[PDB]
RNA sequence: CGAUGUCGGCUCAUCACAUCCUGGGGCUGAAGUAGGUCCCAAGGGUAUGGCUGUUCGCCAUUUAAAGUGGUACGCGAGCUGGGUUUAGAACGUCGUGAGACAGUUCGGUCCCUAUCUGCCGUGGGCGCUGGAGAACUGAGGGGGGCUGCUCCUAGUACGAGAGGACCGGAGUGGACGCAUCACUGGUGUUCGGGUUGUCAUGCCAAUGGCACUGCCCGGUAGCUAAAUGCGGAAGAGAUAAGUGCUGAAAGCAUCUAAGCACGAAACUUGCCCCGAGAUGAGUUCUCCCUGACCCUUUAAGGGUCCUGAAGGAACGUUGAAGACGACGACGUUGAUAGGCCGGGUGUGUAAGCGCAGCGAUGCGUUGAGCUAACCGGUACUAAUGAACCGUGAGGCUUAACCU
RNA sequence: AAUUCCUUGUCGGGUAAGUUCCGACCUGCACGAAUGGCGUAAUGAUGGCCAGGCUGUCUCCACCCGAGACUCAGUGAAAU
RNA sequence: ACACAGGUGGUCAGGUAGAGAAUACCAAGGCGCUUGAGAGAACUCGGGUGAAGGAACUAGGCAAAAUGGUGCCGUAACUUC
RNA sequence: AGGACCGAACCGACUAAUGUUGAAAAAUUAGCGGAUGACUUGUGGCUGGGGGUGAAAGGCCAAUCAAACCGGGAGAUAGCU
């Protein structure tokens, strides 16, 4: 259940070949407040698709 | 769907009488022995009714020759011919499966008058 | 739906009350036996003066099952117990003379025309 | 002979006059309309390409919508292809109805089976379970042994192991066709065809006869 | 396999789910907007919105049913006196999911679930 | 010998053919039936129990048959631990004794989260020479291949009778496999009801919590087998053993040397599935792009500005798809999901009120009320205007045509 | 026989079938009288066997409820 | 060795049901056990239910399932009574 | 009356499963035995290594026992690796 040879750092790099993170593609921009947010999420100030959906 | 229900409602029987569980019912089925179709009678107590439209069914239990016999009729099948409520009974369940261990005096059910 | 080690009641006046199926005949690895099926049985309980004796080994035809048998409309006919009629080993005709309780239309054939003749009720 | 593309509507039963209940599978078959006729001079083999159903106009793509526009026919929900026998031909914009099966007696229904997901070897390959008691340590539904000792340092190809079950093309052969209802575009075959309710079916006349 | 089934298990047993949605449906009626996780917010629609539809017909029996679902007389009073006639013309859809990002403690995808006629 | 765990069982197997069954033959001291024997043949099939730790064996009853072997007497980083083979104890036996006995007897810790190969699945990358969406061909690979019994032929052939066929046809099974949920059922801690103890909601009434879902009774969808559909083929090709035709060498004879014919579940096909990473990277159909300039080391060169297509991806609503990816549906021009409305189904006559009763309770209102995943509807809620990726006519060499 | 090698002795019972068990036989390889002999009610988390009830033990598994496994975020080993 | 399912003597003893300091639910009082969030595969773990059969499983009924209280009736061989 | 009976505390450890780089250098879970006695328990004492102690398993004597631990002879000796 354990190895018999030390796997190389080359094999280590090939296993980590798929472990890269995917950056967010494009931030949607609100039409009223003009700030950037995740697509289909509310903004930090509380806007979503123009209207002020939550006070603060 | 609409297509299934249209195929099934054109095969249903328009004259199935209203019976509840616990009704002593009498079912006449077709028997093909040799080449002559005769009409054998079967009479017992409805212990279960399963309603699914065309696929509707009901279970009749009788004590025949000392032996208990259950028989699950397909309601809209044409091999049954008549269904007649001999004696309607008053129970408070949908399925009377407890009659499978009651015999004689214990397996009576009172009559649902009116 | 009878298999090996299944106890059965006895449906005739052959003299047995309680028999046990020891082999479902007619096919290798055959699991079950419905009605109309031949089973080799042994006798576990008998009347004191019968045609058969406790410990005899002989054939039997299943005539009533608690699992039940299906009809081509989709209906099913269940019984409260398991019942078989004893047969001879060779001639394979019934030993008793009077069949007790009902039987089914699946039983009737050229092979078992005698049993449905003697049955009080054929469903 | 060519086949037709239908859809699994569901199952029901046809009570005969004789008291026999036939379990049938309703397969609606809309008008299959051909989109391309393939031949030996251009394609190397003889077949037709049919389409059925409708599709949202904003969703059929410009490469795909140009393919229907060359045949001059409404976009359907897919494209299937049926090999032609000899002496059998069709035009391009021709529609094919369920009356093609009016005088066949057995068909073969090809569908994509239900998806069982990642299934173990008890369910997938019908392995026997081991003993559920009498000392068994964590090994009740495991596949047991898978090979031999050093002779073939290796498990053989095609060893029955766990994995994806179902969700694949299977064909049930020689289904008795019960009723061919051309007016409401149906096809009643005896028994159970593959696929879930609402999935595409390929009904061809039976090759084993 | 999970063919055609419904209802989220939410890593809880059945009595905990029923008691959590009993607390959470009362908390949504009380404040008209709450912040919970996105799977719990989507599953809360199948609890609160049958309670509001129950509240459109003010009978003594329906007060007893809504009390049997929520076990809080303040919520049952708010359902039939306020949210009953507030949603009396809407054909369902009494609430709104607003996804609000990710919780800092465990990266859970959160969401605001609010009533429609709040602001 | 700085460790290669061992008898038997279990669970997966896999190969050989010196073949047990089924298939094809030859000879028979082969009438038929049934055999004996040998040849060909490994496609498929090839018991359950009693006893014993047993393999084996005997026995019971099956079956077409219950093949023989290889596989570390296959298989313990898969299981078991009955046997053997630790320490306890005892009998017989041996020894003065400690003790010993392939003699017996009772009792006696079976570890390992898988790095690599392998295998089962499922993805990412890139390639296939402009890019993209599909539909394919089939190089190749895998699956599958079992058989009983009854009836007809026909009580015919055969036979003194007893008995009893070949060939051919039909039906119905067993075992196995695939699919499915219409039926019969199972489950159904998300639906309904009954009920015990207790606590709480002020109390009554009515509910809820907890007690294995408290204990039960039923049960929707889904998944399921025991449920019910279907499958094994027919055919073709080339053959094995075998059977021949014509025919010499060798005036004859001779199946072979030339030539020709027949011949089996084996072989190649036919059936099913995968399948162009088939780098030999194929074919068909459709769609998309028709800008300017700088550069020096001038070339399949580098850069700038303009341009951003077809399409894709991401995000969202999600699915009878699913570990995750993937795959499929849908995103307002919208039924994708939830809700809602209606229906169905299930449960079995709610609550409240009235009546009867001393009361438990009964009756009426009432097949009432509630009803999950189901069916048909419905924009009420959530599926955003965008942005992102992908570009800007696509090498050389001949050849054939086109002017 | 906790002792019997031959041995699965033979016979009987039980079972469809019993190398175990029970009752006999005696041919005690190699019992035997306080390293006690033979019985024995009661008792035993004791050994063997049989029967009734009971059942997923099994034919042959199916579904369901939860805890992991799987995905994301945080922390982060080990034998070799 | 640990903010470790272990071990550790004495004293206090509420309600309802109950023979009870068993057990169920509670009071006073004290807790939710120092990673969460999803998903709802195989497989493992701890449970629930199961058609027909009922020990055919197995070394062996191992494990499960079953029995379970009070009162009254009734109760065998054998025995040291 | 009882080395009496059933059964919690308490004492023990028969069976199974889990666990086996564990929660745990022997435990948990479901069952189990004893439970007025040759019982069990607190505190303190006494017995010392060829010695103790032992309802006897070569058991126990500080996670160590066919002769404890620590220091010393001591760099014992090793025809062996
Ligand atoms: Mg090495
Ligand atoms: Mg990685
Ligand atoms: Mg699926
Ligand atoms: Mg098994
Ligand atoms: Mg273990
Ligand atoms: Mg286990
Ligand atoms: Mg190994
Ligand atoms: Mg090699
Ligand atoms: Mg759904
Ligand atoms: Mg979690
Ligand atoms: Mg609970
Ligand atoms: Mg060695
Ligand atoms: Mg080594
Ligand atoms: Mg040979
Ligand atoms: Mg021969
Ligand atoms: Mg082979
Ligand atoms: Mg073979
Ligand atoms: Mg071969
Ligand atoms: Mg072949
Ligand atoms: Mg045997
Ligand atoms: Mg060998
Ligand atoms: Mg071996
Ligand atoms: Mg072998
Ligand atoms: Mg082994
Ligand atoms: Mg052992
Ligand atoms: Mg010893
Ligand atoms: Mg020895
Ligand atoms: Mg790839
Ligand atoms: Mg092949
Ligand atoms: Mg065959
Ligand atoms: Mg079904
Ligand atoms: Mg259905
Ligand atoms: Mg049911
Ligand atoms: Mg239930
Ligand atoms: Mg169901
Ligand atoms: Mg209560
Ligand atoms: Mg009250
Ligand atoms: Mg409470
Ligand atoms: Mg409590
Ligand atoms: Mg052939
Ligand atoms: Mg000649
Ligand atoms: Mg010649
Ligand atoms: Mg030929
Ligand atoms: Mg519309
Ligand atoms: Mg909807
Ligand atoms: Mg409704
Ligand atoms: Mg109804
Ligand atoms: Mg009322
Ligand atoms: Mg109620
Ligand atoms: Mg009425
Ligand atoms: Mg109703
Ligand atoms: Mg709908
Ligand atoms: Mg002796
Ligand atoms: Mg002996
Ligand atoms: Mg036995
Ligand atoms: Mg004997
Ligand atoms: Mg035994
Ligand atoms: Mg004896
Ligand atoms: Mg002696
Ligand atoms: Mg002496
Ligand atoms: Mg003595
Ligand atoms: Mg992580
Ligand atoms: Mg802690
Ligand atoms: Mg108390
Ligand atoms: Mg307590
Ligand atoms: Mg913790
Ligand atoms: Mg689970
Ligand atoms: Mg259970
Ligand atoms: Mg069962
Ligand atoms: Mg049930
Ligand atoms: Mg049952
Ligand atoms: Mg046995
Ligand atoms: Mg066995
Ligand atoms: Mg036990
Ligand atoms: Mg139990
Ligand atoms: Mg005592
Ligand atoms: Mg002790
Ligand atoms: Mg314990
Ligand atoms: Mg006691
Ligand atoms: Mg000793
Ligand atoms: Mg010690
Ligand atoms: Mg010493
Ligand atoms: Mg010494
Ligand atoms: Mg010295
Ligand atoms: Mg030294």
């Amino acid at each position: 259940a354990v190895q018999q040879n030390k796997p190389t750092r080359s094999k280590r790099g090939m296993r980590r070949s798929h472990d890269a993170l995917t950056a967010v593609t494009s931030l949607s921009v609100d039409k009223t407040s003009g700030e950037k947010h995740l697509r289909h999420h509310i903004t930090a100030d509380g806007y979503y698709r123009g209207r002020k959906v939550i006070a603060k | 769907s609409n297509i299934i229900k249209q195929l099934e409602q054109e095969q249903m029987k328009q004259d199935v009488p209203s019976f509840r569980p616990g009704d002593t019912v009498e079912v006449k089925v077709w028997v093909v022995e040799g080449s002559k179709k005769r009409l054998q009678a079967f009479e017992g107590v409805v212990i279960a009714i399963r309603n699914r439209g065309l696929h509707s069914a009901f279970t009749v239990r009788k004590i025949s020759n000392g032996e208990g016999v259950e028989r699950v009729f397909q309601t809209h099948s044409p091999v049954v011919d008549s269904i007649s409520v001999k004696r309607r009974g008053a129970v408070r369940k949908a399925k009377l499966y407890y009659l499978r261990e009651r015999t004689g005096k214990a397996a009576r059910i009172k009559e649902r008058l009116n | 739906m009878i298999q090996e080690q299944t106890m059965l009641n006895v449906a005739d006046n052959s003299g047995a009350r309680r028999v046990m199926c020891i082999k479902v005949l007619g096919g290798s690895h055959r699991r079950y036996a419905g009605v109309g099926d031949i089973i080799k049985i042994t006798i576990k309980e008998a009347i004191p003066r019968g045609k058969v004796k406790k410990g005899d080994v002989l054939k039997a035809v299943v005539v009533r099952t608690k699992k039940g048998v299906r009809r081509p409309d989709g209906s099913v006919i269940r019984f409260d117990g398991n019942a078989c009629v004893l047969l001879n080993n060779n001639s394979e005709q019934p030993i008793g003379t009077r069949i007790f309780g009902p039987v089914t239309r699946e039983l009737r054939s050229e092979k078992f025309m005698k049993i449905i003749s003697l049955a009080p009720e054929v469903l | 002979m060519i086949g037709l593309v239908g859809k699994k509507v569901g199952m029901t039963r046809i009570f005969t006059e004789d008291g026999v209940s036939i379990p049938v599978t309703v397969i609606e078959v809309e008008a299959n309309r051909v989109t391309q006729v393939k031949d030996l001079a251009n394609d190397g083999y003889r077949a037709i390409q049919v389409t059925t159903g409708a599709k949202k106009a904003n969703r059929v793509t410009k490469p795909e919508a140009g393919h229907f526009a060359k045949a001059g026919v409404e976009a359907g929900r897919g494209l299937w292809e049926f090999r032609l026998a000899e002496g059998e031909e069709f035009t391009v914009g021709q529609s094919i109805s369920v009356e093609l099966f009016a005088d066949v007696k057995k068909v073969d229904v090809t569908g994509t089976s239900k998806g069982k997901g990642f299934a173990g070897t008890v369910k997938r390959w019908n392995f026997r379970t081991q003993d559920a008691t009498h000392g068994n340590s964590l090994s009740h539904r495991v596949p047991g042994s898978i090979g031999q000792n050093q002779t073939p340092g290796k498990v053989f190809k095609g060893k029955k192991m766990a994995g994806q079950m179902g969700n694949e093309r299977v064909t049930v052969q020689s289904l008795d066709v019960v009723r061919v209802d051309a007016e409401r575009n149906l096809l009643l075959v005896k028994g159970a065809v593959p696929g879930a309710t609402g999935s595409d079916l390929i009904v061809k006349p039976a090759v084993k006869a | 396999m999970r063919h055609r089934k419904s209802g989220r298990q939410l890593n809880r047993n059945s009595s905990h789910r029923q008691a959590m949605f009993r607390n959470m449906a009362g908390s949504l009626v009380r404040h008209e907007i709450i912040k919970t996780t996105l799977p719990k917010a989507k599953e809360l629609r199948r609890v609160v919105e049958p309670l509001i539809t129950l509240a459109k017909t003010d009978s003594v029996a329906n007060r007893r049913l809504a009390f049997a679902r929520t076990r809080d007389n303040e919520i049952v009073a708010k359902l039939f006196n306020e949210l009953g006639p507030r949603f009396a013309s809407r054909a369902g859809g009494y609430t709104r999911i607003l996804k609000c990002g990710f919780r800092a403690g465990d990266n859970a995808p959160m969401a605001y679930i609010e009533l429609v006629d709040r602001s």
